[PDB]
């Protein structure tokens, strides 16, 4: 099964109210000006628990488990004009201190910084950094795999007849060295009478 | 090489609200010429494929597109009690439009395009072969599918081998005075295209 | 007065229920099942002087069943009149609206030798009617094809109401066939008034809220929300309803 | 037929051939055996925000 989580599935971060049922649910909105103080976007690593993962195809593979291990390869594709130019700060925090407010307590953590061109994705490898060499997929706060968050390094630059929005996509797997174990029944799934 | 080449299906349009098409294969080219008329003299039928999509816009155009390729691809009827028409699956050469709500009737296919007909999540169709069409990257699309199925051959007009799915994660979009007229276009060839059971043609 | 009238083979005559005839009278023949009466010959005999009748030849023969009744075609003149059909005639059909000719076949039966007539193929190919199209925001469901005589419907997706007629029919329309009905338009449902709250606000409250669209709340200052943050615009049978309470703002 | 209790079915149905062609775990609800029917399942579960991560460290 691990063949299966080492794919790349798009990661619904937008899963906020209304869009639960759009495909915007798996872009997430960014603009051209002065919005550096605005965050882009925020969840926590729980990659079977929590909304923004458990229902891809990692996070439905674990759902099957109660113990996983592993670093996890979170990839940005930035999917506007050719035209507009832009860095991000991608970080990855993790636990023991709240989610950061602000760019420069972000840029404290495991970060890196994505430039757009050419190349339209970057990877931000979420490493095994745990006191235990498993975490459970039910997370708790003993199990806590921090957080993962993304501010406007620079900004959008775009020139005259180019759109002033655009949006980046979120593909979510499992590096070379993740492992589950603990097989279990699925909460995702349920009946009433027999079918 | 009378088979075995690119056949050119009808261009869709990419409007800023387009939920997404898909196509059902071999059906897409049961006219094709002597592909589609081999088909209709056999019983068995047995080929890969080489699909390319196009979609070409200038670089102040902005949109993605997933090209996927899905085996057995059962889609489900929008009135969960019933089933649904070979029309509601497959158009021929005409592409089946998916929708951004719930979708009501009889016998036509629930193609809520976050559920892809087949009650399962959009965004984990990367499972299947897949490549994206970024405007900002790339304009065409290139998969090849060989024979899958759970037996060696098998009638092409009773069993859809595979489907196309293209379904735009980010929405086309553009700026004041640009072209508004975006299509995409596919393109499909088989490969090592084998028939059995010559008879006579069958009638739909 | 005659007696009997001769006998006729494969004809019975019509005696009217007496035996003796007197003379001048003249008595018809009719063929018996499964003949038919040779055009151009006579049926009846008469009785002459001196109590004889005159001379009768046989004047039934053979032939098929008139052409069975076709969806597809039908008789053209005079075949379509006629009722003798001896083995080795040929008829020729045309037509019926809704069909047009398939010009590979032959539309023209020939009455065999065992009294039936030949195979029937379909020289006569349902008339189609155009591509239905689409409708936006619906769908339409067609449920047999499209050809003459079918039947298609219409419906919207989840949030949208049909404006028009709900179904058509491919009917004849002079030298083709046409759908009865356009296509109808599916306009979008307009939800209720999202409802204000004691203590808080809509942020940005907007003129119309369609299928799914969403109202965010904020508490004024010093007040606590208690509640979700935001609601939607469900839609139900053409008629919309926000997805629930609004949250409290309680000081 | 593997059909009728949901679990057996959701778990076989992650391959396309039984194993061969993996296909993306069943998202909605099963509705019957015959079919592959269902209604229409959000992606996934709402948030408050696109940034919301609650505070775990606080007093
Ligand atoms: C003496 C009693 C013997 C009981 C026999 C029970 C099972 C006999 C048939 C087994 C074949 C079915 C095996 C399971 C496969 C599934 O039904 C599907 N085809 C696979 O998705």
């Amino acid at each position: 099964l691990m063949e299966i989580a080492e794919v790349d599935s798009v990661v619904p971060v937008n899963n906020v109210v209304g869009k639960l049922d759009t495909m915007d649910i798996f872009r997430i909105p960014v603009q051209s000006g002065n919005h550096q103080s605005t965050q882009v976007f925020g969840f926590q690593v729980q990659p079977g628990l929590d909304s923004v993962f458990k229902h891809t195809l990692l996070g439905e593979i674990l759902n099957y488990y109660a113990h996983w291990s592993g670093s996890v390869k979170l990839t940005f594709v930035f999917c506007g004009s050719a035209m507009a130019t832009g860095k991000f700060l991608l970080a990855y925090s993790p636990p023991g201190a709240n989610a950061p407010k602000t760019r420069k307590d972000a840029m404290l953590g495991t970060h890196v910084i994505w430039d757009v061109g050419l190349q339209s994705s970057c990877v931000l490898c979420i490493p095994w950094i745990s006191q235990t060499h498993y975490r459970l997929v039910h997370q708790d706060e003993y199990t806590s795999a921090g957080n993962v968050t993304c501010w406007y390094q620079t900004g959008i630059v775009v020139p005259a007849g180019t759109p002033t929005l655009c949006s980046i996509m979120c593909f979510v797997s499992a590096c070379n060295d993740f492992s589950v174990r603990l097989l279990k029944d699925t909460p995702f799934i349920e009946q009433s009478a027999l079918l | 090489v009378a088979t075995c080449r690119f056949y050119t299906l009808e261009s869709v349009t990419w409007e800023k609200d387009s939920p997404g098409w898909w196509w059902k294969f071999p059906d897409a080219l049961k006219d094709m010429g002597l592909f589609g008329q081999n088909m209709y003299y056999h019983y068995l039928g047995r080929a890969g494929y080489t699909i390319h999509v196009q979609c070409n816009a200038s670089k102040f155009h902005q949109g993605c597109l997933l090209v996927v390729c899905v085996p057995e691809a059962e889609m489900g009827c929008s009135d969960v009690g019933g089933t649904v028409n070979e029309h509601a699956i497959s158009e021929g050469e005409i592409a089946k439009k998916f929708s951004a709500t719930a979708t009501n009737g009889a016998h036509t296919v629930q193609s809520i395009v976050t559920n892809a007909g087949m009650g399962v999540g959009v965004g984990n169709l990367t499972i299947y072969p897949h490549q994206w069409v970024n405007l900002r990257t790339n304009n065409s699309a290139t998969i090849v599918m060989p024979y899958i199925n759970s037996v060696p051959m098998d009638n092409m007009f009773r069993h859809h081998n595979f489907t196309l799915m293209i379904i735009p994660f980010v929405s086309l979009d553009y700026s004041s005075d640009a072209s508004t007229y975006v299509p995409i276009t596919v393109t499909v060839a088989p490969m090592c295209a084998e028939y059995n059971g010559l008879r006579l043609a069958t009638s739909l | 007065d005659c007696g009997l009238p001769p006998d006729v083979p494969n004809a019975q005559p019509a005696l009217e229920g007496r035996t003796s005839f007197p003379e001048d009278t003249v008595i018809t023949y009719k063929c018996e099942e499964s003949f038919v009466k040779i055009p151009g010959e006579k049926d009846s005999v008469i009785c002459l002087k001196g109590s004889q009748w005159s001379d009768i030849e046989e004047f039934c023969n053979r032939s098929c069943e008139v052409p069975t009744r076709l969806n597809s075609a039908s008789l053209k003149q005079p075949y379509i009149t006629q009722n003798y059909f001896p083995v080795g005639t040929v008829v020729e059909y045309e037509c019926r609206p809704g069909y047009r000719r398939e010009p590979s076949l032959s539309p023209k039966l020939t009455c065999l030798q065992n009294l039936k007539w030949s195979t029937a193929v379909e020289f006569c190919k349902k008339k189609s009617c155009p591509n239905p199209g689409e409708i936006r925001n619906g769908q339409i469901d067609v449920p047999g094809g499209i050809l003459f005589g079918a039947t298609i419907s219409f419906s919207c997706n989840t949030g949208y109401k049909l404006f028009g007629s709900t179904s058509s029919f491919c009917l004849i329309s002079g030298s083709s066939v046409q759908w009865s009905d356009p296509l109808p338009e599916c306009r979008e449902i307009y939800c209720p008034a999202p409802p204000q709250i004691d203590n808080g606000i809509i942020q940005g409250e907007r003129d119309h809220y369609g299928y799914r669209q969403s109202v965010t709340y904020a508490c004024n200052k010093g007040f606590t929300m208690i509640g979700e943050h935001s609601i939607y615009c469900t839609v139900n049978n053409d008629e919309g309803e926000w997805s629930g309470p609004p949250p409290e703002c309680r000081g | 037929n593997a059909r009728r209790m949901v679990q057996m079915r959701r778990k076989l149905e992650m391959f396309t051939y039984v194993a061969w062609v993996p296909r993306p775990p069943r998202l909605c609800q099963y509705k019957n055996a015959s079919t592959v029917n269902f209604s229409s399942t959000n992606i996934t579960d709402k948030r408050d925000s696109i940034t919301h991560v609650p505070d775990t460290v606080k007093p």
